[PDB]
């Protein structure tokens, strides 16, 4: 997260870290057994780390649980990044507590101008690299379709939205992928892609979760 | 350029 702030320990209790010997993506817990992330975060041997604040120090209340299944959307496309959503099943149920809790799925889509909370352990620099120990947070508005399509000609589908600031300086960045965008207490977005990070007139692009609610429910039920 | 926000980043069409 570029231009964000320290969330505060466990203030985003649905936020998880995906780990394969290093943190590589985020995710959001949606029930005790299932995490929503981005399909481009897919790989074998994912360990889900729940209840984290500082990902580089073990305090003892973290839960490290392997993914037993990682299911990309069947229409995911790695070129266009359309349908960039993935469901991870945990090998064992997470134990829910003050630091580990699920985020509600939306019942309706969000609209331009709505302020959302975006979080992650991603790069905090727009040029060069710096990775934080503790979880970072960013408040950002959903932008109009017009703003989004002007920024990303030919690249925006009905399954994406832009969020952020056209002046630059505030954005999600590498390491944030798969993490939450939460608007009025609902998971409306997944960190997906952009042209760099925090660049002028290049806001972050996010998977539009409200389009996938039925698919999520059916996939959870079937697996 | 067009990149996913994973570590490491993956390219997108752009
Ligand atoms: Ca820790």
């Amino acid at each position: 997260i570029v231009g964000g702030y320290t969330c505060g320990a466990n203030t985003v209790p649905y936020q998880v870290s995906l780990n394969s010997g290093y943190h590589f993506c985020g995710g959001s817990l949606i029930n005790s057994q299932w995490v929503v992330s981005a399909a481009h975060c897919y790989k074998s041997g994912i360990q889900v780390r729940l209840g984290e604040d500082n990902i580089n120090v073990v305090e003892g209340n973290e839960q490290f649980i392997s993914a037993s299944k990682s299911i990309v959307h069947p229409s995911y496309n790695s070129n266009t990044l359309n349908n960039d959503i993935m469901l991870i099943k945990l090998k064992s149920a997470a134990s829910l507590n003050s630091r580990v809790a699920s985020i509600s799925l939306p019942t309706s889509c969000a609209s331009a101008g709505t302020q959302c909370l975006i979080s992650g352990w991603g790069n905090t620099k727009s040029s060069g690299t710096s990775y934080p120990d503790v979880l970072k947070c960013l408040k950002a508005p959903i932008l109009s379709d017009s703003s989004c399509k002007s920024a990303y000609p030919g690249q925006i589908t009905s399954n994406m939205f832009c969020a952020g600031y056209l002046e630059g300086g505030k954005d999600s960045c590498q390491g944030d992928s798969g993490g939450p965008v939460v608007c009025s207490g609902k998971l409306q977005g997944i960190v997906s892609w952009g042209s760099g990070c925090a660049q002028k007139n290049k806001p972050g692009v996010y998977t539009k979760v409200c389009n996938y609610v039925s698919w999520i429910k059916q996939t959870i039920a079937s697996n | 350029g067009c990149w996913t926000k994973s570590i490491p980043p993956k390219p997108c069409f752009g």
